[PDB]
């Protein structure tokens, strides 16, 4: 099989010693990507004010969060220094070289600066066909108030201010497709139901007013236990993080 | 060439064809192989297959590859897989047709489709020249965000390939499992969205099939030496099953959409 | 090539000579071999048999064919067998005589002969040339009122023949074994009629060995490649029976009519 | 052995289901050549007048008939249509693959328009060196009398106006030449006694006049039961029957 | 060629180096091989061996024959051995040094050495050349008072000695066990004589070792090709053995003397 | 192995029937060089004179001899007949092929013409580095005289003019060197010490005068039975014999 092929071997030396994948030395074994993809790492995170919500907030839809497991399409900015010197984290580039999977999501989200109430659904059935979040008031109505009969989480900021859920596989076909393309329109359904999990929702449900710093949600994510990195093809082409912000200025 | 035939040439059978190649080959599996459980659940309908049509290695293109348009990453093929391929009978308007190729019969009457394929390429060079071709193949590589990226043929090499060398004169073969979104491909266009919806498939596009240059190609500085080599392709279905009896004329096919 | 010396060769011998091959041969028999049992019917004399001077492979003659002179169905050889074989040796005047080669020593002493014959047609060419040669025999063929119509390659092809492929340099044998009139065939020119009676009859004439053009040698354009490549053959006998034992000129050899 | 040789076959399909060589849709086989060479074929025919004959006739020949198993070397003319348009028949053509033979021969002689007595004689030690007949007043003396001790039948017409012998195999050799030339005089010895089974001579026996009409002698032929065909070399290049009269007139 | 990968290439070995042959060798060995058993009778102190530095195969010289300079008998190679070898790590000044190749690095601090040698000529021609060369070996060939007439071609092919066939392209390996006047030889020059005496010693001057053009190396008249060869060398030790431990410094090593 | 290498035979008749080595034919063998080795040939012969000797004689030796198994330098001379046309005999024509050596030689010293007494010591740690020998006068004092304890033998000549010893190996090395040049600075150790079997010197013990036509001194020479001809190397190349005196004048 060419991929491995390995022809006319010339070996002077014979093979290192195992050391069982850092097991022998470190404490812990380093064999499987599926285990670091159980890392948690920053999904998307974004501040928001007053000004972004309704006018009038009738326990609307903080953000719009579509369920990629390779993530969403990043935005390096000034406003956003990790995505534009860290990149994309590991699972995205996990993700890169394969086609195909069929697992679930684990989420966390991080509400601070609001003292009120926090539900969150999941609508398997609305997934979004764009890469990016949707904020405040741009989220329409039919996503922007708590619909009935989908699987929630209504959570007090009083007792905790992490949400913990885990988001599962409810798709109609085999696979779903990772790494796709937004520009998308020869194959509007594959990208539109087999591609990503159901948009999950985050919003408030209270009267108290937002601070003038605003509130801050940090959503992290990882893979479930029941998730598979299915077919493997190649990488694609990559970028390297120590080519944004140079070594030319060590401390900056 | 030591007899008065040439040497012996092994030979390769199915239905009613028969191949010849003479060297050894380069061989490589897109995915893991196993056998489909749940295209069961798809359709209640009685899955028909036609294996002495199907199971046929039927002759897919020939393409001209010059010393002059032979540089490193060159595609020679660039092709939506099985689509191409299935529908490479087309009229005076560049539209597709099912009826012709008796490989091929079945897709007109039938509106869900799945199978296993295998892809040939068949290179014949003289002893003379040197180069190399890679034969890749991308599962739905169309719809990922940085497909363009991938057709380097430094990421051909990671994708499931296989490898002629122009200067040994090497068959090989490519076997590709079925894996899709869905435990069934659209054989022509159908179920198209309305006003408000847009569920839009394109028919038989599993994946894409490249065939790029690892090496250009070679040739003495000589007046009469050959500065051209045609590669040919044949492909053939191994677990063809076809359900949803329809009329062949019940949905129509349009003029496929390349690639960039 | 892969040795100091060149590579195996084959080897064949027989008496007190060794040849060499380095290739797979073409093969063919002229007819179903057998033990003759009504020779012993024909003469009362016991029959003398002289192995090591007849089982020995000799050499024939060398014919040249360039490619200026090969045409489809042009003859390089078209001999009476084995009568121009064991008549090969002449004079100034172009009278044979068997006194001077050991295999055709028992001939001068004897009126009446019979045995089996074996032909090699051995060809070197270089590794860049191509044609093909077909060597045939056809049984006492010059007394058939269409022989001229059966030299054609096209009939060559369905006589009992062997192939020489230029481009793989084989070698060839073809077997012979003897079918005649008669139990013995004639020596010599020998009981010829007289007044009234015409009873005249040939030599050692069993039948006629073709050499010819299956497909025209060609060669490269170049100056220096060979335009011309030679054609050497070989005889030999299996059964040689000799009887009628007489003085070596009791009877002459006559100079030897030749075919159209 | 290069005549069978079948190097690198490529065969799409399976053989075809056997017939045992038409015996299962018809009621026969049809396997060998030495079958259909026994099917009598005509040899030779002629009409023989007053004139053709000597002036006295003592009861001498009326044709001397050489035996050929590849049959006479044939005269298409205007008088004899057979001959122009069906050319030879299928033993000559048989004959025409093969060196030599050992067997005899059967014949039939048919003489219409004759009322008298008809003698045949076998010569066995006697064959023509000429692939034509002689008849008539240009039969030599030693030919156009009855000879004796040579083996004979003596038919009456009035009893049977068909005569049917089988001609033996007596020649000194092993075999005897197929396909002999006419013109040879390098070995006139094989062409002599080694070609022909010897000539066989059909006379009359009577003082009863020839209508002006004539007489008509037919001689059929074919091979007898102790034949072989025996040496396989070629086949001679032959020529079509349908190139003799055109269907450019599809009736004439 | 008939793979991917062109075919295979056999391999060979020792310590942490790796050799790749492709054609069948050309062999021979000096003389009858052997376990020494008096050199235990020569020193006293234990002797060190090093198998992993000396076992290894090494590279020795690269030589280039033209066409131009290619003569019956003509010298690539005419060198002292093993003592060219050993000393082929040279300074500004042509002095050698034994301290930075590891296989020579014993001979730095030992005063006496033995071992068995292995020598390989590689020649990598092209298809389309013909020529031949012998390898050969002289026991102390230099101290007999006919060497030079020894360096003709038919008395090489006298003495131990391989062949290379530049028309097969064969590898060659000639075996040369240990044989010495002594049971070991000296590593420098130490013990030269004083006023009165004269005992000069050559260090490591086991032999000849010679290599000369068989048949003169021809190529095709063509602008383009190749009218030169590399002749490349490569040896390596069996039983090294070193004794008489001594400081890298205690004795010097002269500019070594050539031969005519 | 190359040397005896023989691929690709063609042999056209079977092997020639043995006498082993010549005893079926001859009533002995001859399969070995060593054998003939063993047969005696000349080493050095000459005539001495008065004149060639010191001026007083007092007992001093007669001829200083290197020992060489290859034998000395020959030198073809109108006083030399012998070394001119029959050259150098088998010993140093079988020595040539051959690099080293170890045993000892045997020798027979014939004394003509002197009536007195012959003392002959051999000086094993004392070999010439040259391969000529040394006459009389021209010896050095420390070989001119009789040395103690040395291996010698006293013969009158009185009783037998023939001495016959054996010269034995005593070398500190695993070879004496064969085919040895006298040109050698490289390796002088070798040449003086690992080369030549030591100096045998033969003197005179008497006051007897020596005749006028003088005395000749002729040693023979042939292997021991402890030696042996080790390793084989080429051949050097040759003369012939018959082209020192021509058979253009066949007697002469």
């Amino acid at each position: 099989m060419e991929r491995t092929f390995t022809p006319n071997v010339m070996q002077p030396t014979p093979l290192l010693p195992t050391t069982n994948d850092g097991r022998v030395t470190f404490g812990e074994a380093f064999n499987d990507l599926k285990d670091l993809a159980r890392r948690y790492q920053l999904y998307w995170e974004g501040t928001i004010l007053e000004g972004n919500l309704r006018a009038i907030r009738r326990n609307s839809a903080l953000v719009q969060l579509p369920l990629y497991p390779h993530g969403l399409r990043i935005q390096p900015d000034v406003n956003n220094p990790i995505w534009n010197i860290m990149r994309d984290g590991h699972i995205p580039v996990i993700s890169s070289g394969f086609r195909y999977f069929r697992g679930g999501l684990r989420l966390r989200i991080v509400v601070e600066g609001l003292n009120s109430c926090v539900w969150v659904q999941h609508h398997p059935d609305r997934p979004s066909i764009f890469s990016r979040p949707i904020i405040g008031r741009y989220i329409a109505a039919k996503d922007a108030y708590r619909n009935h009969a989908y699987a929630a989480y209504v959570q007090n900021m009083s007792v905790n201010r992490t949400i913990e859920v885990e988001v599962p596989f409810y798709q109609p076909g085999l696979y779903g497709m990772l790494n796709a393309s937004d520009n998308n329109t020869a194959n509007s359904f594959d990208r539109l139901r087999f591609t990503g999990l159901g948009d999950l929702l985050i919003g408030i449900e209270g009267e108290q007013p937002i601070p003038k710093e605003g509130i801050e949600i940090s959503v992290y994510y990882s893979i479930a236990d029941d998730f598979s990195f299915n077919i493997f093809c190649g990488f694609p082409p990559m970028v390297y993080c120590d080519e944004t912000y140079s070594a030319a200025t060590p401390d900056l | 060439m030591d007899r008065p035939e040439g040497s012996e040439e092994r030979t390769v059978q199915t239905s009613n064809v028969v191949l010849g190649e003479t060297n050894i080959e380069s061989q490589d599996i897109a995915s893991k192989e196993y056998s489909p459980t749940w295209d069961r659940l798809a359709s209640s309908e009685v899955s028909d297959e036609y294996p002495m049509l199907t199971d046929r290695w039927l002759f897919w293109k020939s393409v001209k590859w010059e010393v002059n348009d032979s540089a490193f990453g060159k595609m020679l093929v660039q092709e939506k897989f099985p689509q191409s391929w299935v529908q490479m009978d087309v009229n005076v308007n560049n539209i597709p047709r099912y009826t012709n190729i008796p490989n091929f019969i079945p897709f007109n009457i039938h509106q869900y489709m799945r199978a296993d394929f295998e892809v040939k390429i068949y290179v014949n060079p003289n002893d003379f020249v040197s180069g190399w071709l890679i034969m890749a193949f991308l599962y739905q590589g169309s719809e990922m965000f940085d497909y363009k990226l991938r057709r380097n043929p430094a990421a051909l090499m990671q994708m499931p390939h296989v490898l002629v060398n122009v200067g040994a004169a090497n068959e090989a073969t490519l076997k590709i499992p079925y894996r899709y979104v869905r435990p069934f491909m659209r054989c022509k266009d159908i179920l198209r969205g309305d006003n408000l919806i847009t569920g839009v498939t394109e028919p038989l596009n599993m994946g894409v099939l490249f065939v790029e240059v690892l090496i250009p190609f070679r040739t003495s500085a000589a007046s009469s030496a050959p500065k051209s080599l045609d590669v040919s392709l044949f492909v053939k279905m191994t677990n063809a099953k076809f359900t949803g009896m329809v009329d062949g004329s019940i949905a129509l096919l349009s003029k496929p959409i390349a690639l960039p």
